[PDB]
């Protein structure tokens, strides 16, 4: 309930973002859309734009979204603008901001597992720069997967089933539901990104303060998860791709501490999963032994494909 | 002007005797790992 | 023509195979003999050093076109094979297979021969060679292609060979290099770009035809041509015949649109405004003119915009690096105009974006195009993107033609109301 209650604070939080500018998107006017159009623009693009060359010109997307949310004027397409044009423009842009993030990790990091370092590089630094944003990357991030949290969604009784599904977070239509196989990526790049920000730290400006979403919350998670039993195939997945992504700084941090949450996953939790999956799923429970059958016996595990060298940074 | 600390281990404090006996065993109990992280103590 | 190199790109880019589930046809010669399955390659008892190499450069089971081809090929007598599938099934994995199993590791002489179109491509099999034979010491492989200068009187000790068809003939006749007798299996790899030329063919059956009979003889092809199929018969006597019909592709899981747009600067404004609109990772660019590219990716870039340039001057080697790094992520928008735009295998990609129409020669819908162009987003049912920039009625005029064909309705795209953007795709 801690962190059922935490999890609310977020949530209820956010919708009171949700109202601190309604009217910004609710207006009509011929003005009224080119304001919120191009503040919509100029704040989820350069989020896109985060690419896997140089930390060299990652820098300049950290800057352009730095000075947009601290006032200061950015360059865009034609010509420049600034959130000083309206007072709700601020509250406005750290919400659209918030979900780029979480959206460029549902879509881009799904497919591809090695941009989620380059993206929560750039989100770790803005979260500390700008508290605020990084509650609001919490919400968005809680909602569209609530396996972040992490809580399992339990049914309701009386409902139908359709109800049930968008709560896991599935995306479905009027009579379209998203496959599963399509879903369970849109999750595992999800949490590979939210790994991927507990353990990074933006190198520039030499800040002396702390990381604001430390890397403690990435043992509570395990450790969250572990306690409760596991779902058929979201978990085996889920628990692989964030061990394989800061399986490697936690294994620093909490020595011996971590070694024994993996001896009891391969000896404890594994065949609470054996008898919970079906033979026609036992794909994502075969990949978690894979990967712990060597890290155990390696005594490492491997630093994540896709970490940032010191080349890239320089570079 | 001050400058925060950090919160990646728990102190020996705010760390209930469960949880002080968990860290303290050659493995962990299924079911009953704790939550907040351990301590710089039994790090081992 | 461009085929062979469209080949070379394809060797150099493809990772894995293009999965397939269509199910494989078999013609063996005498229909009475029970068809040939497996299902992993313990069953099909290799050579040990053989097993090592196939299980260490990632193989845990045939391909498709394999679960039929390898046993096919071991069976003893020796059986020959005509295969047809479509290129990434594993075919050169098969034959490369089948050469290791057959070849006697005391004799220093050619005992397996292969026919590659040209040096490149040649280079690229040797290399599967290399690998899977890896475990196999003293076993050596020589290039007999055009510029492996040779002095006169030189005895090959290599047990494999693989060279252009000119020169393999001139190898074995009239320079001596390699005794014909002795050769125990013999391949023509990627016949359909063979026949591309004409020299080629009468070249490759020359040397088939100093081959004696207890021979195995192997041909493989991409494609299902009749110029192919009439080719094939010539070379390969008494046959076995496997095919395998070419993955269609579909836009059942891909949601089409389009934009009006006045001019270039609107094209482009309407593109810019697009990317804060929805989540859009990596996307591709189709050009009209080499001109237009070269302007959209550096209008791109001028925004501060990753883009990934593919132009026709570029080395073939050259294409392949960007295409490469784009798949890595380093560049996050292609732009190309004629190169590889059929459609290439990019993951990571969201939308496919128009900027003009695939347009064939004569002033036609290029439908074919258009659907590879699409059709490698959203297979076995991912969610992909289309947008098609149109600047005119006559580009208009294409678009319904397009929608006639396909039968799927694309929807008309206001790049302003960011509320209907946002709903384009999720
Ligand atoms: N059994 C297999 N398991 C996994 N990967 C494989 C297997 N066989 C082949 N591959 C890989 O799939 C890709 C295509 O292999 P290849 O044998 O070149 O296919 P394709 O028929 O042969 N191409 P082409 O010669 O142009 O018609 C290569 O990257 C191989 O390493
Ligand atoms: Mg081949």
């Amino acid at each position: 309930d801690i962190t059922m209650q935490w999890y609310q604070q977020l949530q209820d939080a956010s919708m009171q973002c949700v109202l601190t500018f309604e009217g910004l998107t609710n207006s009509k006017d011929s003005q009224a859309k080119k304001i919120k159009m191009d503040l919509q623009k100029a704040a989820t693009i350069p989020v896109s734009q985060i690419s896997t060359i140089a930390g060299s010109k990652l820098k300049e997307i950290f800057d352009k979204i730095h000075s947009l949310l601290s006032g200061k004027p950015v360059q865009s397409g034609g010509r420049s603008v600034s959130v000083t044009l309206n007072p709700q423009g601020l509250d406005f842009v750290q919400y659209k901001l918030a979900e780029k993030f979480v959206k460029q990790g549902e879509e881009e990091v799904a497919s591809h597992h090695e941009a989620a370092f380059p993206i929560a590089v750039v989100a770790s630094g803005i979260w500390e720069l700008h508290p605020r944003v990084g509650d609001l990357i919490l919400a968005h991030l809680h909602k569209k997967c609530p396996y972040s949290v992490p809580f399992y969604p339990t049914f309701k009784e009386g409902m139908a089933l359709e109800d049930y599904q968008r709560m896991l977070g599935y995306q479905v239509k009027d009579s379209k539901v998203e496959q599963q196989d399509n879903f369970l990526k849109r999750m595992s790049g999800m949490i590979r990104l939210y790994a991927a920000i507990i353990q990074l730290r933006w190198p520039y400006g030499n800040r002396q303060e702390i990381h604001p979403h430390g890397l403690n919350h990435g043992w509570r998670w395990l450790a969250q998860i572990l306690n409760m039993e596991p779902l058929s195939d979201v978990t085996a997945t889920l628990l692989f791709d964030f061990l394989e992504v800061c399986g490697n700084a936690l294994m620093k941090q909490y020595q011996v501490q971590f070694w024994k949450m993996l001896i009891l996953i391969k000896e404890d939790y594994f065949p609470r999963i054996e008898a919970i999956t079906s033979s026609g799923q036992m794909g994502s429970f075969i990949r978690l032994k894979q990967f712990l059958e060597k890290c155990l016996q390696h005594k490492d595990i491997p630093v994540p494909k896709g970490f940032l060298t010191s080349s890239f940074w320089r570079s | 002007i001050i400058a925060t600390d950090n919160v990646l281990f728990t102190p020996r404090d705010k760390l209930t005797v469960e949880e002080l006996e968990q860290f303290q065993s050659k493995k962990f109990t299924l079911g009953k790992i704790p939550l907040k992280p351990p301590p710089l103590e039994l790090l081992n | 023509e461009d085929r062979a190199a469209q080949s070379l790109l394809n060797k150099l880019i493809r990772s894995n195979l293009v999965d397939n589930t269509n199910q494989v046809e078999v013609l063996q010669r005498d229909p009475n003999s029970p068809l040939y399955s497996v299902k992993s390659f313990e069953e099909l008892r290799l050579k040990p050093q053989l097993l090592q190499g196939v299980y260490a450069m990632g193989f845990n089971r045939p391909s498709k076109i394999q679960e039929n081809a390898l046993p096919l090929m071991l069976a003893e007598p020796p059986q020959n094979l005509i295969a047809q599938s479509q290129s990434g099934t594993g075919k050169t994995a098969a034959f490369v297979l089948a050469m290791l199993s057959q070849v006697e590791p005391a004799n220093k002489y050619p005992q397996c021969l292969c026919l590659s179109p040209t040096y490149e491509l040649a280079l690229q099999t040797g290399k599967v060679i290399e690998q899977m034979g890896k475990f196999y010491p003293e076993l050596k492989l020589a290039y007999a292609v055009r510029g492996n200068k040779l002095e006169r009187g030189q005895k090959i000790s290599e047990q494999i060979v693989i060279g252009t068809p000119g020169t393999v003939l001139d190898w074995c006749s009239k320079l001596k290099f390699i005794d014909p007798k002795k050769i125990k299996v013999f391949v023509l790899d990627e016949a359909d770009v063979m026949i591309a030329t004409q020299g080629h063919q009468d070249q490759s059956i020359r040397i088939q035809r100093m081959l004696p009979r207890n021979c195995q003889m192997l041909l493989f092809s991409a494609t299902f041509e009749d110029s192919v199929w009439k080719f094939a018969q010539k070379v390969v006597p008494d046959p076995n015949v496997i095919k395998l019909k070419r993955e269609e592709e579909t836009l059942d899981t891909i949601k089409q649109y389009y934009v009006l747009c006045s001019s270039r600067d609107e094209k482009f404004q309407a593109l810019c405004n697009l990317y804060g609109a929805i989540t859009i990772a990596q996307a591709m660019i189709f050009c009209h003119t080499r001109k237009t590219a070269s302007w959209l990716a550096a209008e791109l870039s001028k925004e501060g915009h990753q883009v990934a340039l593919l132009s026709g001057e570029m080395m073939v080697e050259q294409r392949a690096a960007v295409i490469e790094r784009f798949r890595e992520g380093k560049e996050k928008v292609l732009v190309t105009t004629n190169v590889c735009a059929r459609g290439i295998d990019v993951e990571q990609v969201s939308v496919v974006i128009n900027f003009d129409l695939p347009v064939d020669k004569d002033g036609n819908p290029d439908n074919e195009t258009y659907l590879h162009r699409i059709g490698r987003t959203g297979r076995f049912g991912k969610r992909g993107l289309a947008v098609n920039m149109v600047d005119s009625k006559h580009s208009m005029n294409i678009l319904n033609r397009i929608q006639e064909h396909f039968n799927k309705k694309i929807e008309r795209l206001d790049t302003d109301d960011l509320d209907e953007i946002e709903k384009i795709a999720n």
